[PDB]
């Protein structure tokens, strides 16, 4: 049932936690996002504080341009914020790729 | 038994997995 | 991996789903979906168009009151949608919520 | 092994799962 599960947190949220494993610094999370516009990013938490990684090497330059264009410039960098603003985080991704 | 269309049947998330391919965190 | 996986969809995205079954209707979702204020429903998936069925014979009458001040009143019947409309109906009962 | 702190400490969802006890499909 966990992959049909993760299909309707898929549709219903348009977001999809791809693995997670758990390194020295603490537990990571491979994750997409979308709406067709995707953002690839990783999500540690360290103890909590979250840390955000933007994947972006693979993108096109046509991807990166668009993304650029509507997303708020920070989501292209590393960034660290409270756990308490996890979920403003996923809304302002949300709202700033549909 | 037979084939059966799947409930969520459109391409997922699920390719973009190789987007962390060579990635190590930060 | 599955349980903590579920933990940061909670987390994300504010939203748990406690189990899915298929009956002969089709395929069944139990969800909870919080900020604090929290509503119980079913979503039922049939071929897709979408079923939601509010739980909320086990709430007590001070729960009802708030959740019926604030949501929107379809949200505590059952209701039938496309499923292109899921996303937004996450979204409505996020923004409700909050 | 020692105990340690969950990452996820917080009460989650998981206790509201009973709220479907008796309900059936619509």
């Amino acid at each position: 049932n966990s992959e049909v599960i993760k299909d309707l947190y898929e549709y219903l949220c348009n977001v999809r936690v791809h693995k997670s494993y758990e390194d020295d610094s603490g537990l990571w999370f491979d994750i997409s996002q979308g709406t067709y516009s995707i953002m690839d990013y990783k999500l540690g938490f360290v103890k909590t504080e979250v840390i955000y990684a933007p994947v972006l090497k693979q993108r096109s330059t046509e991807e990166l341009y668009s993304l650029q264009s509507k997303l708020p410039e920070y989501l292209f960098e590393t960034l660290s914020f409270p756990l308490s603003s996890l979920n403003q985080f996923y809304n302002k991704i949300a709202k700033s790729l549909n | 038994a037979e084939f059966t269309s799947p409930y969520f049947g459109r391409p997922s998330l699920k390719t973009r997995a190789k987007q962390f391919e060579g990635v190590s965190s930060p």
